[PDB]
C-alpha cells in the first residue's frame, strides 16, 4: 500500500554548522589518557550540514546520495523518526536494506523490496498505519534487536559501508535547546555491525504521520557526509573520547 | 661465555652471553559464548516433508551451525559429503546454507550426487557437478507410510528438457509426447507429468520412503556469517600462555585488571599501540596482559687464571620466575650477598658490584 | 624551560623507542603486519616471502634506530666530556678561561 | 616466538649480534660517562656539623638531613622538575650515590679549597 | 605527485617523519651554532668616529 | 615496480640523512671549538699554548 502526500508546502532545504559533532569511536579498543591519531571516514568540523524539518506544513522525506557514509542528527521529541531506507535503485530489481523501529522492536532486513514513492508510518490519536513497502521477494539477512531509541532528545547516528560491513554508531544526548544543533562534544559509541554485503548509494528517512488528512509532528533532522580524513582523539583516564582535533581544518589544529 | 667470546681464556668482568625466555605452557582459545544456534530442528525434525518436485529450500543465515551433532547421530543412513569433508565443516565458515528437503525412494538416493543420471536428476532435482555440500538421507517408513497408501508425495516423470542445477519445476501442464496438441486432456500420447509414490509400510528397502536433506555451502563476496562453534579452553591465569581472544592472538601472562572498560570496548592499548588489556568474551572481566619475563643472561666471572667459579645475572627478572639474591638489576645466582662495602671490581648495576675473594656481591 | 636540555634527551630517547615499537605495526608491503596471520593464512612457499618482507622491514627499522642511537651517544659523550672538563676546571679549581 | 621467522632470520647472518654489541657499547658508555663526570674524588668528604663559614650560607646546595634521599633543596627541585625485546638496564651509579659524590665535591671545595683536587 | 606511490609508502610506516625530524634538527642546529659562535654579546658596541 | 623504486630511494635517502647527521655532528664540534676560541681568544687573553 502506497499513498501520495499532496499537502506539502514547497520550501528550499536549510543549512547549518556541524560544530564539533559527528565523532565516533574508530574501533573496539580501549585507550586510557592517550592521544590517538587515526585515518578514517570522519565528519569535518564546522562543516555545512543539510537541515530538514518536519513541522505543521513541512514533511521532508527525499532520497539522497549515500556517498561514503552518513551522519544523521535528530532533534527529536515524541519519536517521529522511526527508521531509514538504504539501497541503490530502491525497487525490486536490486536488493535494499530496511531499518524500522515500530512500537515494539527494531527490525533490520536486507531483501528485494518494492519501495513506495512516499514511505511512512502512522500514529492514530495507537500505531495502526504501515505504508513503506508493497512486496518482499528474496531475503538475504534479517535481524531483530533491542530498540535504539521543545526538543528533548538528540540522536546521533553514523552509517558506514566498509568491506560489506554496515557500521551503525549512535549516541543519545539530553538537550534543552529549541531550534539548532547544540555546541558541545559527544563521541558516538558503536552500536551494531551488520553483515549485509550489499551496494548502497541512496537513502531516505522514514517519518510517522499523526492522524486524528495527516499531521506532521514537530521534529528536525540534519544530514552530514563522511569524508576520509585524520582525527586526533583524546582519551581520558576512564577511556572516553572527550575532545578531538581535525587535522585538515585550520593550521592550528594541523 | 667461552663460546660467546670465541676464546678459551676469559678476562675478569661481566659478559652478556644469552637471553632467558620463559616458555609458553598452555594455549588459551576463548571466543564468544555459544549462542544462537542454527534452525536444524525445523529441517531434520519437521513433521511433514515436501515432495521431490516441489522440494523445500530453507536459507540458513546468521547463526552457529554445529555439524558434529549431525555427523555423530546414528539416525542417518547416508551422510555423503561432496566437495568438503565432515571433519573440517565444524571449523570453516560459510556465507549462506541452503537446506533442500524432500522425500524419495530408497533406490533413488544414489541419483542425488554430482554427475549422476536418472528420473530424479533429469526431471525432479538436479545437482551441479561443481557441488560443495552434503547429502543426508534417512529411512522414514515409520512416518511417511500408511497401510492404505500415502499419496501425498509426488515426482515429475516427464519434461521436454533436463533440469538445470538447483531448479524447481512445480508446473502441472500436460506433457506432450506427440506432435498432436494435448489441449489439457489426458488422452492419447498426452500424460500427466506428476506421479505419486504409494508409500506403504510393507515395502522393500529400495522402495521405502527416505527423507533427504541436501546442504549446499557457498562462499560469496559478502561477509560469511554461518560459522561453526568455537570451543572455549578453560582460562588459565598468572602463567605465560598463548592467548587467542576473539581472533586476537599473542603470548603473555593474563592477570586480573583494575581497568574499567566501557561496554563496547574489548581490547586495551598503551601509547605504543600494543595490546596490554583485554576483555574475556565468556565472562565480562578485564585481564591485563603482562609480557613474559624475557631477560638478558649475563655471566659474571673472574679470570680463568684465577678461578672457574661463575655467577649468573638474569636482567629484569624476579628471582621467583627462574646463593640466590634479588637486585634491582635482576636476579643474581651464585654470588653470596654481604653487608660490607668494597670498591667495584665487576659492575652488576644499581649500585651492586661483584668481586672474588667465592664470588661475593 | 630551565631544564630543557635534559628533557630534550629524555624526550628523544622515549620518542625513538616509541617509533621503534610503532614500526612493528607496519606490514612493509606484506599482506599483514602479524606473523601469526601470515603463518595461518598462507602456505610456507608464500609465507616465506611475506615473512622475509616483514624481516627486512623490521631489520631496516632496527638498523635506523641503532644508527641514530649511536649518533646521539656520540653527542652525549661529547657533552659528558665537556661536563667532566667543567667539573675538573671550574669546581676543583679556579679557571682563567673566559666564559 | 615464531620459529620459522628465526629460521629465515638466520639466513641474514650476524646482523643481530652487531646491533646487540653496538647497544651494549652505548650502555657501558653511559656508565663510563657518569664515572668520568662525577667520580673525580676517591675521598668522601663531609662538612663540619657547625656551619660557620664567615656568613656564607650553603643550605640550598648542601644535602638536607630531613629528606630521606639526602639531596640538596636545589637537587630535590631538579629531580622534581624532570618527568617486544626492549629492556632498560639500570645505571651503575644510583641517584643517591651521584648525590653523595656531589656532596663530597661540595664538602671538599668548601672546606679545603682547590687543594683536594690536586692532592690531600 | 603519485598517489599510488604514497599509498604504497604508507605501508613502510614513519620513516619519512623520522628523516624530516632529523633534517629539521640539523637545520635548527646550524642556527644554534651560528647563535653560539657570533652572538656572544647583547650590546652592539661602536667605535669612536 | 614502485616497491623496488621505493626501497631503493628510501635506502638512498636514509644513507644521505645518516651522512648529513655525521657531518652535522662534525660541524657542531667545530662550532663549539669556534665558540670556545671566540670566548677565550677574543673576549680575553688566553694562557693556553697554541
Ligand atoms: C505516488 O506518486 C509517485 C510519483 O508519481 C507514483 O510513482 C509513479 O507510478 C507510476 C505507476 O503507473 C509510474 O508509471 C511512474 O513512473 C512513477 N513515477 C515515479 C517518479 O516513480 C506512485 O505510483 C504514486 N502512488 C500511487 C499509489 O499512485
Ligand atoms: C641559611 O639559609 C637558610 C635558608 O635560606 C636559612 O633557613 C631559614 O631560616 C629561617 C629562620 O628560622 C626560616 O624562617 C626559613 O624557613 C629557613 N629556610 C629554609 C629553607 O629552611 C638559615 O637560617 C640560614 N642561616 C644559617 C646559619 O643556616
Ligand atoms: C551551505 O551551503 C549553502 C548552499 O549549499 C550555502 O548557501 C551556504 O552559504 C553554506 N554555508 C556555509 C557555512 O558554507
Ligand atoms: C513490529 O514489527 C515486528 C516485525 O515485523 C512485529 O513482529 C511486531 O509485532 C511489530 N509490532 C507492532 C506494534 O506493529
Ligand atoms: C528473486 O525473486 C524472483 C521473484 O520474486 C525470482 O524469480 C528469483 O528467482 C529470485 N532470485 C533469487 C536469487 O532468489
Ligand atoms: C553500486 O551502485 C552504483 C550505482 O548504481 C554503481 O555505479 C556501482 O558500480 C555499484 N557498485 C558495485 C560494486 O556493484
Ligand atoms: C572518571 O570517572 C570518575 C567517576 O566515575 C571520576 O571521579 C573521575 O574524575 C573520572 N576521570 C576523568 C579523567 O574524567
Ligand atoms: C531430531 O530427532 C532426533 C530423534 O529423537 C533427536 O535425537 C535429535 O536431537 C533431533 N534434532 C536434530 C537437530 O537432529
Ligand atoms: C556465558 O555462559 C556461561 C555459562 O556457560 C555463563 O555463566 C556466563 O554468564 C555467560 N556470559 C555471557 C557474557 O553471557
Amino acid at each position: 500500500q502506497c499513498v501520495n502526500l499532496t499537502t506539502r508546502t514547497q520550501l528550499p532545504p536549510a543549512y547549518t554548522n556541524s560544530f564539533t559533532r559527528g565523532v565516533y569511536y574508530p574501533d573496539k579498543v580501549f585507550r586510557s589518557s592517550v592521544l590517538h591519531s587515526t585515518q578514517d571516514l570522519f565528519l569535518p568540523f564546522f562543516s555545512n550540514v543539510t537541515w530538514f524539518h518536519a513541522i505543521h506544513k513541512r514533511f521532508d522525506n527525499p532520497v539522497l546520495p549515500f556517498n561514503d557514509g552518513v551522519y544523521f542528527a535528530s532533534t527529536e521529541k515524541s519519536n517521529i523518526i522511526r527508521g531509514w531506507i538504504f539501497g541503490t535503485t530502491l525497487d525490486s530489481k536490486t536488493q535494499s536494506l530496511l531499518i524500522v523501529n515500530n512500537a515494539t522492536n527494531v527490525v533490520i532486513k536486507v531483501c528485494e523490496f518494492q519501495f513506495c514513492n512516499d514511505p511512512f508510518l502512522g500514529v492514530y490519536y495507537m500505531e495502526s498505519e504501515f505504508r513503506v513497502y508493497s512486496s518482499a521477494n528474496n531475503c538475504t539477512f534479517e535481524y531483530v534487536s533491542q530498540p535504539f531509541l521543545n526538543f528533548k532528545n538528540l540522536r546521533e547516528f553514523v552509517f558506514k559501508n566498509i568491506d560489506g560491513y554496515f557500521k551503525i554508531y549512535s549516541k543519545h544526548t539530553p538537550i534543552n535547546l529549541v531550534r539548532d544543533l547544540p555546541q558541545g562534544f559527544s563521541a558516538l559509541e558503536p552500536l551494531v555491525d551488520l553483515p549485509i554485503g550489499i551496494n548502497i548509494t541512496r537513502f531516505q528517512t522514514l517519518l510517522a504521520l499523526h492522524r486524528s488528512g495527516w499531521t506532521a509532528g514537530a521534529a528536525a533532522y540534519y544530514v552530514g557526509y563522511l569524508q576520509p580524513r585524520t582525527f586526533l582523539l583524546k582519551y581520558n583516564e576512564n577511556g572516553t573520547i572527550t575532545d578531538a582535533v581535525d587535522c585538515a581544518l585550520d593550521p592550528l589544529s594541523e | 661465555t667461552k663460546c660467546t667470546l670465541k676464546s678459551f681464556t676469559v678476562e675478569k668482568g661481566i659478559y652478556q652471553t644469552s637471553n632467558f625466555r620463559v616458555q609458553p605452557t598452555e594455549s588459551i582459545v576463548r571466543f564468544p559464548n555459544i549462542t544462537n544456534l542454527c534452525p536444524f530442528g525445523e529441517v531434520f525434525n519437521a513433521t511433514r516433508f515436501a515432495s521431490v518436485y516441489a522440494w523445500n529450500r530453507k536459507r540458513i543465515s546468521n547463526c552457529v551451525a554445529d555439524y558434529s551433532v549431525l555427523y555423530n547421530s546414528a539416525s542417518f543412513s547416508t551422510f555423503k559429503c561432496y566437495g568438503v569433508s565432515p571433519t573440517k565443516l565444524n571449523d570453516l565458515c560459510f556465507t549462506n546454507v541452503y537446506a533442500d528437503s524432500f522425500v524419495i525412494r530408497g533406490d533413488e538416493v544414489r541419483q542425488i550426487a554430482p554427475g549422476q543420471t536418472g528420473t530424479i536428476a533429469d526431471y525432479n532435482y538436479k545437482l551441479p557437478d561443481d557441488f560443495t555440500g552434503c547429502v543426508i538421507a534417512w529411512n522414514s517408513n515409520n512416518l511417511d507410510s500408511k497401510v492404505g497408501g500415502n499419496y501425498n508425495y509426488l515426482y515429475r516423470l516427464f519434461r521436454k528438457s533436463n533440469l538445470k542445477p538447483f531448479e524447481r519445476d512445480i508446473s502441472t501442464e500436460i506433457y506432450q509426447a506427440g506432435s498432436t496438441p494435448c489441449n489439457g486432456v489426458k488422452g492419447f500420447n498426452c500424460y500427466f507429468p506428476l506421479q505419486s509414490y504409494g508409500f506403504q509400510p510393507t515395502y522393500g528397502v529400495g522402495y521405502q520412503p527416505y527423507r533427504v536433506v541436501v546442504l549446499s555451502f557457498e562462499l560469496l563476496h559478502a561477509p560469511a556469517t554461518v560459522c561453526g562453534p568455537k570451543k572455549s579452553t578453560n582460562l588459565v591465569k598468572n602463567k605465560c600462555v598463548n592467548f587467542n581472544f576473539n581472533g586476537l592472538t599473542g603470548t603473555g601472562v593474563l592477570t586480573e585488571s583494575n581497568k574499567k572498560f566501557l561496554p563496547f570496548q574489548q581490547f586495551g592499548r598503551d601509547i605504543a599501540d600494543t595490546t596490554d588489556a583485554v576483555r574475556d568474551p565468556q565472562t565480562l572481566e578485564i585481564l591485563d596482559i603482562t609480557p613474559c619475563s624475557f631477560g638478558g643472561v649475563s655471566v659474571i666471572t673472574p679470570g680463568t687464571n684465577t678461578s672457574n667459579q661463575v655467577a649468573v645475572l638474569y636482567q629484569g627478572v624476579n628471582c621467583t620466575e627462574v646463593n640466590v639474591f634479588q637486585t634491582r638489576a635482576g636476579c643474581l645466582i651464585g654470588a653470596e650477598h654481604v653487608n660490607n662495602s668494597y670498591e667495584c671490581d665487576i659492575p652488576i648495576g644499581a649500585g651492586i658490584c661483584a668481586s672474588y675473594q667465592s664470588i661475593i656481591a | 624551560s630551565a631544564l630543557g636540555k635534559l628533557q630534550d634527551v629524555v624526550n628523544q630517547n622515549a620518542q625513538a623507542l616509541n617509533t621503534l615499537v610503532k614500526q612493528l605495526s607496519s606490514n612493509f608491503g606484506a599482506i599483514s603486519s602479524v606473523l601469526n596471520d601470515i603463518l595461518s593464512r598462507l602456505d610456507p612457499p608464500e609465507a616465506e616471502v611475506q615473512i622475509d618482507r616483514l624481516i627486512t622491514g623490521r631489520l631496516q627499522s632496527l638498523q635506523t634506530y641503532v644508527t641514530q642511537q649511536l649518533i646521539r651517544a656520540a653527542e652525549i659523550r661529547a657533552s659528558a666530556n665537556l661536563a667532566a672538563t667543567k667539573m675538573s676546571e671550574c669546581v676543583l679549581g679556579q679557571s682563567k678561561r673566559v666564559d | 616466538d615464531s620459529t620459522e621467522c628465526s629460521n629465515l632470520l638466520l639466513q641474514y647472518g650476524s646482523f643481530c649480534t652487531q646491533l646487540n654489541r653496538a647497544l651494549t657499547g652505548i650502555a657501558v658508555e653511559q656508565d663510563k660517562n657518569t664515572q668520568e663526570v662525577f667520580a673525580q674524588v676517591k675521598q668522601i668528604y663531609k662538612t663540619p656539623p657547625i656551619k660557620d663559614f664567615g656568613g656564607f650560607n650553603f643550605s640550598q646546595i648542601l644535602p638536607d638531613p630531613s629528606k630521606p634521599s639526602k639531596r640538596s633543596p636545589i637537587e630535590d627541585l631538579l629531580f622534581n622538575k624532570v618527568t617486544n625485546g626492549l629492556t632498560v638496564l639500570p645505571p651503575l651509579l644510583t641517584d643517591e650515590m651521584i648525590a653523595q659524590y656531589t656532596s663530597a665535591l661540595l664538602a671538599g671545595t668548601i672546606t679545603s679549597g682547590w687543594t683536594f683536587g690536586a692532592g690531600p
